[PDB]
């Protein structure tokens, strides 16, 4: 198509005083920039027709000229970074911010667009373009009476806004959203659904301070439910986003847990998908691994059987997020919880995974081990027979000679204390 | 002085540093040793950071490519096709 037609013709017939002529040029290069999802965005920028294809976003005389070139710019945008820094530095953003008040529909879709494409290029775009003012009109746009469409594409752009982690969105901006994520949580369109979670699920991922915004807006209660959402591409989202939560401080985590999350989680360890299960379970890896109140949280949600369940005959990717769960809980567990973690047979499975070749796992579960021998002071030969009856002291003698430092000197270390 | 994962530039530093310090002062406290840790991260210089922030880097881009719907995940730039 590229090789099929003159570009400087098109070029030229762009910078025509007829409106006809114009808006014929304009056109082509939308349909040379959005016939196919490689399309010659290099060619028409050394063609020389950015220049105008911005000037024609101002013709507020011409809506459909203004139209077909913000589509030419959204395409063009949509590229590298380099051909994105290209639409910015032609000056376009502000005037797809006066777009956004078009009595046109389409004009103000389009420049929603374009305006996103420029603000997920990364964090210097998505505070310039915030700066001037993206936030208001765009959240202005969320109302019953917008098209399923346009909204959908709105949302897209609000993921956007809080995609960057380095440095993360400012934290007026992340405040604005979170009010109408409150509202988009609620939505019944997948699209829409599924990509507010995965909004919060960046701003969880931005750190503890973004976590605390997230928390504060009141938006938490309303996204731990969606962890037994009927569409799993919901779950699956809300999953991840309030797993980024536990991930920070105690208080933060008790912010879920208050939220009754492990209620969800009997059916989220028994999902078919493996990878939910292994999902799950790094969430609660994450649990064990903070205060005693939080053990004994997932201990009383009767989750510590089913843990210790995937952790014998389950996938090796969910093995070794028990393996972490599990021995995150010794490190952090009371002598009673502890106590409790062997009352259900935890000790056969989790030896079991001594013969494992990740080398981290086999140094998890001996570090493990060892804080299990070392709470259970006078109790200590009774679980060293429990280590010996299911053959965990052959499998700890055989890691005397592990290639890995730190496996092989803990390994002879357990056995002098307790062997 | 909690470790989640994935863990940060500070917390796969003090991994290490946890288990040397454990040993080489047996009569230390758990609290005492992220204590100091903690402190002794601030003199550390850019240079002998840099490792640190990369495998933390790393840890975060693994635990972004292993979303259970990674594949089904909102794209940062988008086309207007036809």
């Amino acid at each position: 198509r590229v090789q099929n037609t003159s570009l400087e013709a098109i070029v030229q017939n762009a910078s025509s005083d007829n409106q006809g002529i114009q808006l014929s040029a304009v056109q082509a290069a939308r349909k040379l920039l959005s016939s196919d999802r490689n399309p010659p965005i290099d060619d028409l920028i050394k063609s020389g027709i950015l220049p105008i294809l911005v000037h024609c976003l101002e013709r507020d005389d011409n809506p459909s000229l203004q139209f077909e070139a913000a589509w030419a710019l959204t395409n063009i945008a949509s590229g590298t970074s380099e051909q994105t820094q290209a639409v910015v530095q032609s000056n376009a953003v502000p005037l797809f911010l006066r777009l956004l008040h078009s009595p046109h529909q389409n004009v103000c879709e389009q420049a929603v667009w374009a305006l996103g494409n420029i603000i997920g290029d990364g964090p210097q775009c998505r505070d310039y373009v915030i700066s001037l003012g993206v936030v208001k009109p765009l959240l202005s746009f969320i109302s019953p009476s917008i098209p399923i469409t346009f909204l959908r594409n709105v949302t897209w752009v609000m993921v956007n806004l809080c995609r960057h982690k380095d440095p993360p969105p400012p934290m007026e901006t992340i405040q604005e959203i979170l009010p109408a994520l409150c509202v988009l949580i609620h939505h019944t369109d997948v699209n829409i659904l599924v990509d507010t979670v995965w909004a919060l699920s960046y701003l969880t991922d931005a750190g503890n301070e973004q976590i605390q915004m997230v928390i504060d807006s009141g938006i938490v209660p309303h996204l731990v439910p969606l962890l037994s959402h009927q569409e799993v591409k919901v779950q699956t989202a809300a999953l991840r986003a309030v797993g980024n939560i536990v991930t920070g401080t105690d208080e933060q985590t008790q912010v879920v847990l208050n939220c009754d999350a492990l209620s969800h989680f009997p059916a989220l360890l028994t999902h078919p998908k493996e990878k939910i299960n292994k999902e799950a379970v790094w969430f609660l890896s994450n649990i064990t691994a903070g205060n005693q109140q939080q053990v004994q949280a997932v201990i009383d949600a009767n989750l510590v059987p089913m843990i210790i369940h995937l952790l014998d005959k389950g996938d090796f990717g969910t093995q070794k997020e028990a393996a972490w769960a599990i021995s995150n809980l010794t490190i952090s567990g009371r002598k009673d919880q502890v106590a409790y973690l062997i009352q259900q047979n935890v000790i056969p499975p989790f030896c079991n995974l001594l013969t494992v070749k990740d080398a981290q796992v086999v140094q998890v579960v001996l570090d493990g081990l060892s804080n299990i021998l070392k709470m259970a002071e006078d109790e200590a030969e009774t679980i060293g027979n429990l280590i010996e009856e299911c053959g965990g002291l052959e499998k700890i003698e055989q890691l005397q000679n592990h290639e890995n430092e730190d496996i092989y000197k803990l390994a002879y270390e357990i056995i002098d204390q307790f062997f | 002085d909690r470790v989640k994962r994935p863990m940060n530039a500070f917390m796969v530093w003090s991994r290490g540093q946890r288990r040397k310090m454990a040993q080489e002062n047996p009569k230390m406290h758990n609290s005492e040793i992220s204590k100091r840790l903690g402190a002794e991260w601030k003199l550390l210089s850019e240079t002998e950071k840099r490792p640190f922030i990369d495998e933390a880097k790393r840890l975060r881009a693994l635990h972004m490519k292993e979303h259970p719907d990674y594949k089904y995940r909102p794209r940062r730039k988008t086309k207007t096709l036809m």
